[PDB]
DNA sequence: TGGCCGTTTTCGTTGTTTTTTTCTGTCTCGTGCCTGGTGTCTTGGGTGTAATCCCCTTGGCGGTTAAAACGCGGGGGACAGCGCGTACGTGCGTTTAAGCGGTGCTAGAGCTGTCTACGACCAATTGAGCGGCCTCGGCACCGGGATTCTGAT
DNA sequence: ATCAGAATCCCGGTGCCGAGGCCGCTCAATTGGTCGTAGACAGCTCTAGCACCGCTTAAACGCACGTACGCGCTGTCCCCCGCGTTTTAACCGCCAAGGGGATTACACCCAAGACACCAGGCACGAGACAGAAAAAAACAACGAAAACGGCCACCA
């Protein structure tokens, strides 16, 4: 379910590993369950610490 | 007229966006393979390796390092710095319990 | 019976720009010159532990080829379960 | 060379939840890894439960308690609901 | 009841941890952390008790709960 | 009157409490807290004494470890006073 | 062996839990093996960060 | 009115996003098959249940005292600002080797057959280990002197 | 350097209770034998891992240069420590009750095992279309620079 949602948000019709990684990290309970799991070809969530952006 | 030259940090940020959007492996395949074989040789000589085993090892190594850099960055920011330094890595690994 | 060139100094294949790229994925904006050697050391330690366990499994099966499954088990028993390399 | 996997069942579920969505081979492999992982965790936890209470049979009760131990909060409640409903429908 | 974990007790714990100076806001934060920890363990502990269809939480229940969270405790077997 | 400088007694206490092993939280309030929290999952539960002592050992050991890591985080920022953001950093890196 | 040594340093003839904790934490390989083990009534190793001492 | 600083805009560019076109391989459907899942019957032992007992948990009373709570002075540590210098980010020319594609070959992964050593099981045995009882010495607590250590002078 | 006072260390004495030892017993480990089977070993196939060569080109590399950041210093102020005083409840001891955990006995139904069967699921093939790639393009952004605006100084 979450992966399909992510796939449609990216205007892709086929779920790929990137979508699975996005789905897992954006859901608190799944993220807790799979806290120590590496999704191959998953990458990471886009995330920049606020202090690094220009003023 | 003066050549175009972005200020320090602009291109770094654009690279952050670029590499967080994609998923391809970032270390060259062959040097990594040589590293693995060299290290392996100090336990038992003449071992061979399946290709997918090396690719798996590469996924594991890069994921581990990425996580270490997230924690290192948080440690650096805590000290009101923006540049990561060796003592940040050592703090991160001490708190993880590896040392 | 035509073995490869003896492996030396392969730690230098982990180049400065590669470590920089990895740091970029981690969100790091500025990097001290001393970071690179430290990173190399850490990586080497990690690799040693993994490869040691993998080879132990390989020897237990009385095989001479480390398989993907060997690596998956080694990683799993260190609490770094890896998905994608089963079967 | 016959290797079993959960591929066909994953595909049926996918068609239930997203009729026009497909899946790459790598993703299906990842799903198989996932299913096996959760299977091992649950079976092992159930084994420990049975051992602690000196029972030689793993029943649906042990499964339920193991489920409550491993999954967090609302995920656990929903899973328990599904399991109970499924068992009661099966029994009749 | 959370206030029964007094300020001087937390100070003593911090002393054992090597802390020399302590901001006034630490204490409330510490209490919150403690509460979370306890909740998780107890949630599991009672679960074991309930599985055995007993009404008394035993030491063994606690030991198993702690073990499955990777915080193995010696001395209560 | 005589007065010790700030820190001397703190250090004395550090040595004192690292030398000994007795539990540092009072038994009875700890028990009361445990029963209150337990009450929100199932009514009418009782507890064996040794179960409560086990829980207390675990809680204090956990907190001591957290304070060591917190202290390392504080010193890293060239401070000597631990602050809430230090605890939050420590807990984030542990993965809780 | 190590716990007996620690007991003898403390001029005690009986090994107590304190001596076991001291023995385990002072040995790198045992400490590694029991990195995630809590010894009840064990306390901790005497240890003060150098920056905290005066001067 | 002259100067300086904030800003706005504008123009260059360039790296990123979006739109279009060819392909392709990777994914969805069909087919044949066979072995793993389903129906049936059997036993038996594991689990459910009922009665009992006792021990051990909870609750109360009382005192009393050590620890908690509170006030206050102060000092030292957190923190903001400032200057600087240097280390690091950016760009460019060069080079090196990474990658891809082809070709060879052989070690060893993988499968099969056979069989013997070895482990399940079972009966009889007995002695090691456990429950219970007793005792004395290591340790703990008290007290008192000696020595150490810290801070103000 | 000094010295006073507070803290710690040490030395001895008393007691006490838990560690160590002894004895009965019982059941769990031992021995000898039997039988099924699993894995040790031989042997065969053929996959794929390794070695090498050549070409290309993108990534690495060394260097020049400029500036933002780490770091040291200074002032300030605030809030935590340390110490004296009051209060309260933790603790120790002592008792009561009842309830639930452990025990034993009986029963029965639920699952292993075996057999017979058959259909669903799983290799192989095929085709076709989503997406990758390429290219054009739009375009949004960055930021130099400049143009404007606004603000101030003097004194009139």
């Amino acid at each position: 379910e979450l992966a399909g949602n992510a796939a449609r948000d990216n205007k892709k019709t086929r779920i790929i590993p990137r979508h699975l990684q996005l789905a897992i990290r954006n859901d608190e309970e799944l993220n807790k369950l799979l806290g120590r799991v590496t999704i191959a070809q998953g990458g990471v969530l886009p995330n920049i610490q606020a202090v690094l952006l220009p003023k | 007229k003066k050549p175009h030259r972005y200020r320090p940090g602009t291109v770094a940020l654009r690279e952050i966006r670029r590499y967080q959007k994609s998923t391809e492996l970032l270390i060259r395949k062959l040097p990594f393979q040589r590293l693995v074989r060299e290290i392996a040789q100090d336990f038992k000589t003449d071992l061979r390796f399946q290709s997918s085993a090396v690719m798996a090892l590469q996924e594991a190594c890069e994921a581990y390092l990425v996580g270490l850099f997230e924690d290192t960055n948080l440690c650096a920011i805590h000290a009101k710095r923006v540049t990561i330094m060796p003592k940040d890595i050592q703090l991160a690994r001490r708190i993880r319990g590896e040392r | 019976k035509r073995h490869r060139k003896v492996l030396r100094d392969n730690i230098q294949g982990i180049t400065k720009p590669a470590i920089r790229r990895l740091a970029r994925r981690g969100g790091v904006k500025r990097i001290s010159g001393l970071i690179y050697e430290e990173t190399r050391g850490v990586l080497k330690v990690f690799l040693e532990n993994v490869i040691r366990d993998a080879v132990t499994y390989t020897e237990h099966a009385k095989r001479k080829t480390v398989t993907a499954m060997d690596v998956v088990y080694a990683l799993k028993r260190q609490g770094r379960t890896l998905y994608g390399f089963g079967g | 060379s016959r290797k079993e996997s959960y591929s066909i069942y994953v595909y049926k579920v996918l068609k239930q939840v997203h009729p026009d969505t497909g899946i790459s081979s790598k993703a299906m492999g990842i799903m198989n890894s996932f299913v096996n992982d959760i299977f091992e965790r649950i079976a092992g936890e159930a084994s420990r439960l049975a051992h602690y209470n000196k029972r030689s049979t793993i029943t649906s009760r042990e499964i339920q308690t193991a489920v409550r131990l491993l999954l967090p909060g609302e995920l656990a409640k929903h899973a328990v609901s599904e399991g109970t409903k499924a068992v009661t429908k099966y029994t009749s």
